[PDB]
């Protein structure tokens, strides 16, 4: 019944500003602070701090005081946590927690996190190679080919194969991150060997945020 | 200021511990809170001070602190006790715990290497793509040779995510010019994993 809701992830570069919200709903909005942590990429929890609904009145860890403004509005029950200024090492998972009725710095409600990425890159379209199938890529009865997504950023890609007709032996991988900046994943399909000089493969891949989608056809070779 | 183990491996049906221990300085370490999360997703409130347990959360969770020291012990370890686990005192939290539930036999990888499509080559970039999969447990080592010569520059690898079938898959790409790739007789990609070696290889002809 107790809900806390985030706005979406959010990709910044160093120097700019980002609004997080926190929507509560499933109890009285004044009885409890909104709380504000964050999860940096392979590291533990991090308390921010909070906001009192009732008054306004907040908190912060020092390292945040500056650039973190933390308000909300009590008519529809949304806290906010404002960062300016924001630093590289500032990516991270950012929640809004809420304490039990123990009171006791137990978060017993979480928001569902909000993902924010800052970084120096800016936006790219993929590259896309075919990783073609041959010799040393077959499995006797079964061939390995696929798509090679290059150089984008940033998350996320989708891959399809022959416009969605092709389902059963796709393996899209997790995406790797470049010391550029930059992301890569690669999308393979397991398919008979026989098909090979008969069937047309097609990777579809799909980079919303580039607005770019690309259809490249993998033939032997 | 509060350290935990970085990771803790166990058995289905075993008995695992995780400590949470803070500076000797430290006044207000009796309300320790315990949290389970799935990377990516929210914690969840386990164990709230020191050892009282929220409605709906299971009574293999129990907490117990002894000085400095607080501890979470997960009786009748269980595939989906699988996550990290987290510990708070206040604003302090620890630095995280991974717990791995060895609850798979093991699994060889299938490993696959892709040479540079000439399409790359004619752009001046050439990566190699090599795919691991289907392994357990998720621990490999992923090492690439140029020839015969080990190559630390240029490599790439994730970390092994899960796939469906409850084994794990992982990428490591080599990056390289196109003089580097044509200038050898072969590279190859070498995966250890649990004292086996897959090794696949791929020559620029």
């Amino acid at each position: 019944e107790v809900r806390l809701v985030q706005s979406g992830a959010e990709v910044k570069k160093p120097g700019a500003s980002v609004r997080v919200s926190c929507a509560a709903s499933g109890y009285t909005f004044t009885d409890f602070d909104i709380h504000w942590l964050r999860q940096a990429p392979g590291r533990g929890l991090e308390w921010m701090g909070w906001v009192r609904p009732l008054g306004g009145g907040v908190s912060y860890a020092r390292q945040f005081q500056g650039r973190v403004t933390m308000t909300r509005d009590f008519y529809i029950d949304t806290a906010f946590m404002d960062f300016r200024n924001l630093k590289m090492d500032d990516t991270a998972l950012y929640f809004c927690a809420r304490m039990g009725a123990a009171r006791e710095w137990d978060f017993q409600y979480w928001g569902q996190g909000t993902r924010v990425l800052v970084s120096s890159a800016s936006t790219k379209g993929p590259s896309v190679f075919p990783l073609a199938p041959s010799s040393k890529s077959t499995s006797g009865g079964t061939a390995a080919l696929g798509c090679l997504v290059k150089d984008y950023f940033p998350e996320p890609v989708t891959v399809s194969w022959n416009s969605g007709a092709l389902t059963s032996g796709v393996h899209t991988f997790p995406a790797v991150l470049q010391s550029s900046g930059l992301y890569s994943l690669s999308s393979v399909v397991t398919v008979p060997s026989s098909s090979l000089g008969t069937q047309t493969y097609i990777c579809n891949v799909n980079h919303k945020p580039s607005n770019t989608k690309v259809d490249k056809k993998v033939e032997p070779k | 200021a509060l350290t935990q183990p970085a990771s803790v491996s166990g058995s289905p049906g075993q008995s695992i511990t995780i400590s949470c221990t803070a500076s000797s300085d430290f006044r207000g370490f009796s309300s320790v809170s315990w949290y389970q999360q799935v990377p990516g997703r929210a914690p969840k409130l386990l164990i709230f001070s020191v050892n009282r347990r929220p409605s709906g959360i299971s009574h293999r969770f129990s907490g117990s602190k002894s000085g400095n020291t607080a501890s979470l012990t997960i009786s009748g370890l269980q595939i989906e006790d699988e996550a990290d686990y987290h510990c708070n005192a206040y604003e302090f939290f620890g630095g995280g715990t991974k717990v791995f539930v060895l609850g798979q036999p093991k699994a060889a990888p299938s490993v696959t290497l892709f040479p540079p499509s000439s399409e790359e080559l004619q752009a001046n970039k050439a990566t190699l793509v090599c795919l691991i999969s289907d392994f357990y447990p998720g621990a490999v080592t992923v090492a690439w040779k140029a020839d015969s010569s080990p190559v630390k520059a240029g490599v790439e690898t994730t970390t092994p995510s899960k796939q469906s079938n409850n084994k794990y898959a992982a990428s490591s790409y080599l990056s390289l010019t196109p003089e580097q790739w044509k200038s050898h007789k072969s590279y190859s990609c070498q995966v250890t994993h649990e004292g086996s070696t897959v090794e696949k290889t791929v020559a620029p002809t």
